[PDB]
């Protein structure tokens, strides 16, 4: 059920996105172990997403949080990275996209960073790097992440290093 | 996966050290996320 739309570097749509991926890169305090080392992205591509059953789902779950917290939803745009986004782009999110060893438990994990979630492209703590050299700090290889569509709630506040 | 912390629906992780990064979010149920968009991109090597 899933289709890709690419969208033009002119829509600005595009452009708000990239802004938000480059603007939220940062400093990490691996020195780079993870994600490589980087300021700054080269951006391919920007796929819209598409699948009606997967957003009537979320949207049906929007509401239900809506209504249990002064109707609202209490939305935000976060990003994820993960080797399962193309699971997750037909497939919507599931317990298979947990992060197990997660500080806050078992569940999945978002970003305000961009950077922190390019951490997890290639898997936890940068996995082996990219499969075709290995590197985590590969400048060749194609990375994706996903910029989503995320229903907070109420939010536990956990303050943490 | 676990569950939201009771009377939650998601955990918000509050930087407290380091002074300049942003939040990380979790959430308990897949169906509280949607995948908008798919970015495609490389790191780009510092000058
Ligand atoms: C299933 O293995 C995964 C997949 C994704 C993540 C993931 C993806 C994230 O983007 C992320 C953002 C902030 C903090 C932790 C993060 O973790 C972790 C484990
Ligand atoms: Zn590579």
């Amino acid at each position: 059920g899933t289709i890709l739309i690419d969208l033009s570097p002119d829509d600005k749509e595009f452009q708000s996105v990239e802004e938000e991926m480059q603007s939220t890169v940062r400093e990490h305090r691996d020195g780079g172990h993870a994600g490589g080392i980087f300021n700054r992205y080269n951006i391919l591509k920007i796929q819209k997403v598409c699948n009606k059953k997967l957003w009537e789902r979320y949207t049906h779950r929007r509401k239900e949080v809506s209504e249990e917290n002064h109707n609202h939803a209490n939305e935000r745009m976060l990003f994820h990275g993960s080797p399962f986004v193309n699971a997750i782009i037909h497939k919507g999110f599931d317990e298979r996209h947990a992060y197990i060893g997660g500080m806050f438990g078992a569940g999945i994990y978002f970003a305000e960073n961009s950077s922190k979630s390019n951490q997890y492209v290639y898997g936890i703590g940068g996995g082996t790097g990219c499969p075709v050299h290995k590197d985590r700090s590969c400048y060749i290889c194609h990375r994706q992440l996903l910029f989503c569509r995320v229903t907070l709630g109420k939010s536990f506040l956990q303050f943490s290093a | 996966m676990a569950h939201s912390p009771p009377g939650h629906h998601s955990v918000t992780g509050r930087p407290s050290v380091n002074g300049l990064a942003l939040a990380e979010y979790v959430i308990y149920r897949g169906e509280q996320a949607y995948p908008e968009y798919l970015i495609t991109y490389q790191i780009m090597r510092p000058e």
